[PDB]
């Protein structure tokens, strides 16, 4: 499991971004979505966002 | 634009690749770092409906 992330992590730093919708307006959020793709079949979503996991 | 082939590549590996999905960009709105744009829906997908 160690041998994927020499790089998407390591390095990476999680970043703050604009999103449109906070709970309150406009915002800086730590969770921005950047894409959405659902192209698949049965409801499964793969979710680009601004935090790390 | 929004139509089937609106972007080609000759194989699934190639390094080419014509796009013409009349993409333009927007101003940014004020007082935010983005970048707008405004694009022709996805050709393929609208050929799969």
């Amino acid at each position: 499991s160690t041998e994927e992330l020499f790089n998407e992590y390591k390095l990476t730093r999680p970043y703050m971004a604009r999103c449109i919708r906070c709970a309150v307006g406009s915002c800086h959020s730590p969770i921005a979505i950047e894409a959405v793709k659902s192209d698949g079949h049965d409801g499964y979503v793969r979710l680009q966002t601004s935090s790390q996991y | 634009p929004g139509a089937f082939g609106d972007i080609q590549s000759r194989t699934v590996s190639s390094s080419d690749l014509y796009a013409n999905t009349n993409l333009v960009l927007q101003r940014p709105k004020a007082g935010a770092i983005h970048v707008p744009y405004t694009q022709a829906p996805s050709g393929f997908e609208q050929w799969k409906k």
